[PDB]
């Protein structure tokens, strides 16, 4: 199946109490592998996923560095954006970034990623033909003829095609007993009577990765999306993934009902029925 | 600004046996900013061995993060996680329910 | 593995 590497970093102001916060976590598919906390003592990328503690001393140094230079570059973007929309020291702000590359079945390149957002919007963003940006304010478009004259952009495509690609195929490789598996979900409904002429059906997707899955319920064959609750895919915490979606049926239709499973993990979707 | 709410469920790591090892959950996401408090509370007291994922974001910026604790289910023991955000005027609580 | 080089906004 097809891959992604992905860093995201998070930096917070806090006026009056010390300099921002500064997280950053990398994935790898819906895994994640390291992180670095400003606030922490250690002061290091940290491992956060078996696989990668075997990376040597030249790794973990080489990440911190780099990780630090991400940290203190990204404090001082706050300062420039509270600049660029004129906005006072008082306020409490939020600079966000995420970079990585996607690969396909066949291991090679097929997308890359490089954007912003301030205060949870969109700021820049490299485009698909990673040559050009998109900036949709004025002070975007600051940043945008900046980088255009540093030729960031060619800079940033050789790591995108090149050193992330490398990094992601290692990666899946020396880590393969999870990166590279799947698990199929494990399913049961529950009914549950909620008057004395009404149930609740619900269909559970239990212990399954990757993530992405599709649950859906049918009555006679058609779809009930509009009467449907599904709540969103969680995480067990254990590295694995859950999700649910119920319907509210007249006593006595249950089999009319059927609850459709799709999954990686399942060498055929599953149809499930209350009886 | 931009302010989003939290989305939160409560919920056991594996299926709630009496009597046997697991651990709660507390997952809140599609929230913005990342400033929040999260408490998990056994018949309404504050558990203080509360830890939490490292903090990341979804595709649309929102971020998410996995509050958790050790715990052995019981009959009678209730559970609920306690939950504050600028998008919130007063603390929003949600009762563990087994079957959610 | 992290890109070594850092943009500046």
């Amino acid at each position: 199946g097809s891959h992604s590497m992905r860093y995201f970093f998070t930096s917070v102001s806090r006026p009056g109490r010390g300099e921002p916060r500064f997280i950053a976590v990398g994935y790898v598919d819906d895994t994640q592998f390291v992180r670095f906390d400003s606030d922490a003592a250690s002061q290091r990328m940290e491992p956060r996923a078996p696989w990668i503690e075997q990376e040597g001393p030249e790794y973990w140094d080489g990440e911190t560095r780099k990780v630090k230079a991400h940290s203190q570059t990204h404090r001082v973007d706050l300062g420039t954006l509270r600049g660029y929309y004129n906005q006072s020291e008082a306020g409490s702000h939020t600079v966000q970034r995420m970079y990585g590359c996607d690969v396909g079945s066949d291991w090679r390149f097929l997308r890359g990623y490089h954007q912003y957002a301030y205060d949870g919007k969109d700021y820049i963003a490299l485009k698909e033909d990673l040559r050009s940006w998109t900036a949709a304010d004025m002070a975007a478009q600051t940043t945008k003829h900046k980088w255009e004259a540093a030729h960031v952009a060619e800079q940033l495509r050789a790591y995108l095609e090149g050193t992330c690609v490398e990094w992601l195929r290692r990666y899946l490789e020396n880590g393969k007993e999870t990166l590279q598996r799947t698990d199929a979900p494990k399913t049961h409904m529950t009914h549950h009577a909620v008057s004395d002429h009404e149930a609740t059906l619900r269909c559970w997707a239990l212990s399954f990765y990757p993530a992405e899955i599709t649950l859906t319920w049918q009555r006679d064959g058609e779809d009930q999306t509009q009467d449907t609750e599904l709540v969103e895919t969680r995480p067990a915490g254990d590295g694995t993934f859950q999700k649910w979606a119920a319907v509210v049926v007249p006593s006595g239709q249950e089999q009319r009902y059927t609850c459709h499973v799709q999954h990686e993990g399942l060498p055929k979707p599953l149809t499930l029925r209350w009886e | 600004m931009i302010q989003r709410t939290p989305k939160i469920q409560v919920y056991s790591r594996h299926p709630a046996e009496n009597g046997k090892s697991n651990f709660l959950n507390c997952y809140v996401s599609g929230f913005h900013p990342s400033d929040i408090e999260v408490d998990l509370l056994k018949n309404g007291e504050r558990i203080e061995k509360v830890e939490h994922s490292d903090l990341s974001f979804s595709k649309d910026w929102s971020f998410y993060l996995l509050y958790y604790t050790e715990f052995t289910p019981t009959e009678k023991d209730e559970y609920a996680c306690r939950v504050n955000h600028v998008t919130l005027s007063q603390p929003k609580i949600v009762k563990w329910d087994r079957d959610m | 593995a992290l890109w070594g080089f850092v943009p500046v906004l």
